[PDB]
DNA sequence: CATGCACTTACATGCACAGGATGTATATATGTGACACGTGCCTGGAGACTAGGGAGTAATCCCCTTGGCGGTTAAAACGCGGGGGACAGCGCGTACGTGCGTTTAAGCGG
DNA sequence: CGCTTAAACGCACGTACGCGCTGTCCCCCGCGTTTTAACCGCCAAGGGGATTACTCCCTAGTCTCCAGGCACGTGTCACATATATACATCCTGTGCATGTAAGTGCATG
């Protein structure tokens, strides 16, 4: 038979990898494009330092990750291992948003 | 009116005959397919299955009471 | 120049990568678009602040200095950009 | 026959009452005793303006109440109605306490 | 002169009243003392700063605006006693 | 004569609805003190002038940002079995709501 | 320090609640395959951030003055509390429909 890992094994492996890793996890160009897209909504013809875009990427990834550990805490608190939309909604509301 | 729920339950347990017994959810789906309003008769099906367990006609496979799997007697 | 659907540019496996860094073992399928909306709302808050800083600076060029001002104003202070 | 309400009915009735009421739910003098006890553990012979003790009070149950709506949302999130101390631990950890 | 036990001065019915104000209808028995510890933690977290302000004012008696300061340090700003 | 079967009848169980209790809601009484307003006042806001300096503005330039092509895959996406996980149901044994008498200690007040 | 009284406290007792078991469907996940666009690498444009220079608009500061709001005092009605009454609601007793069990007469082997 061809090799096949059981579910969660690769998931735990990449959990260990991305906890070990430090790099950004989303692609640079579509993120910059989205940043320009949404900043255009407030005021027109905005130019961006790439450092500003990388700072937005970093702060966004860290904010999302912290929300994800809160989601994990809610899920294990809900006696589940699969995260759920109500977990993120709860975590946002507990944080106060 | 028709026959009571006991014929429905014994038909549900004789329909499949898996190595494990038929479960409560599986028998409820079997009676829903066969035709019965099981949504209001959950207490009715529970009391009927428990009564026929006490007759010795059925033996509960793994669960306790109305939970788990349910399989027919030796004969 | 004019772009529309770059919220989907934050792709689903990228969200999975963020979740695995977040210690998530299993992700529901309904998660990704919600998180897209959440990161959205967060980002227009912070870049609304950044835009307001930049226009107060009489600039059209967004600086990371303005960005770190915005992030510490929302109590999410970031280090490493000249602050 | 002596009347007896079913469980939750009374508890909901004073839930509605205390949500209506604004009065302070803490025996004032034992609370002042606890304030002087804890403050004496850092500096001896501490004297208190009573208004300061009062302000410490409504700050205290402001924190406590907000904790209880957080934990109540956590408990109903976990499909339960009886609150557990692990809910309180979850709420404290998510708030970053 | 010194005090040893006033944490039990926050009685179980008082905690029950607060939980009814919190909308909690059913309370475990394990709740009360753990909540006493949590609120106590909040108490030295505020009163350490309050004492610090009080001594820095060269006062031996605690005053209320010092409490107002110490509460807005924790992101817990209180209205009706400032000044 | 006995026996299966059907029929009929009695009993157990789940559901509906009336009925009281009661705790809350609804109506004045009052007397009070908090609240709202008159009054002295002084100090803090304002008027005239000044000096000088911070900010607004012109230039420019150059550096940094924007715009564009082409490999180059890594990554994104698509699909598919298939296990693992959310979740419904149930039993059940419990811990906690509810009720009630007690002591005490909270609270007034001086 | 004394009075008072409700709150706490503790016990009784039912019931509903966590919650573990079982099972069941189905949901993402691992494993590929395709595909596509991210990125790097390079190159050209220009523009506006920043910098210097010059200027002058404004404002902090000073002297003078006076009135705005604050402390103080004092009447006064809004409403907290009290009392009497109405109704919502909630449990609960009871009556009903339905399911089930049992006896039994009747057709039949």
């Amino acid at each position: 038979k061809p090799h096949r890992y059981r579910p969660g094994t690769v998931a735990l492996r990449e959990i260990r990898r991305y906890q070990k890793s430090t790099e950004l996890l989303i692609r640079k160009l579509p993120f910059q494009r989205l940043v320009r897209e949404i900043a255009q909504d407030f005021k027109t013809d905005l130019r961006f330092q790439s450092s500003a875009v990388m700072a937005l990427q970093e702060a966004s990834e860290a904010y999302l990750v912290g929300l994800f550990e809160d989601t994990n805490l809610a899920a294990i608190h809900a006696k589940r291992v699969t995260i759920m939309p109500k977990d993120i909604q709860l975590a946002r509301r507990i944080r106060g948003e | 009116s028709g026959p009571p729920v006991s014929e429905l339950i014994t038909k549900a347990v004789a329909a499949s005959k898996e190595r494990s017994g038929v479960s409560l959810a599986a028998l409820k789906k079997a009676l829903a397919a066969a035709g019965y309003d099981v949504e209001k008769n959950n207490s009715r099906i529970k009391l009927g299955l428990k009564s026929l367990v006490s007759k010795g006609t059925l033996v509960q496979t793994k669960g306790t009471g109305a939970s788990g799997s349910f399989k027919l007697n030796k004969k | 120049k004019v772009l529309r659907d770059n919220i989907q540019g934050i792709t689903k496996p990228a969200i999975r990568r963020l979740a695995r860094r977040g210690g998530v073992k299993r992700i529901s399928g309904l998660i990704y678009e919600e998180t897209r909306g959440v990161l959205k709302v967060f980002l227009e808050n912070v870049i609304r602040d950044a835009v307001t800083y930049t226009e107060h600076a009489k600039r059209k060029t967004v600086t990371a200095m303005d960005v770190v001002y915005a992030l510490k104003r929302q109590g999410r202070t970031l280090y490493g950009f000249g602050g």
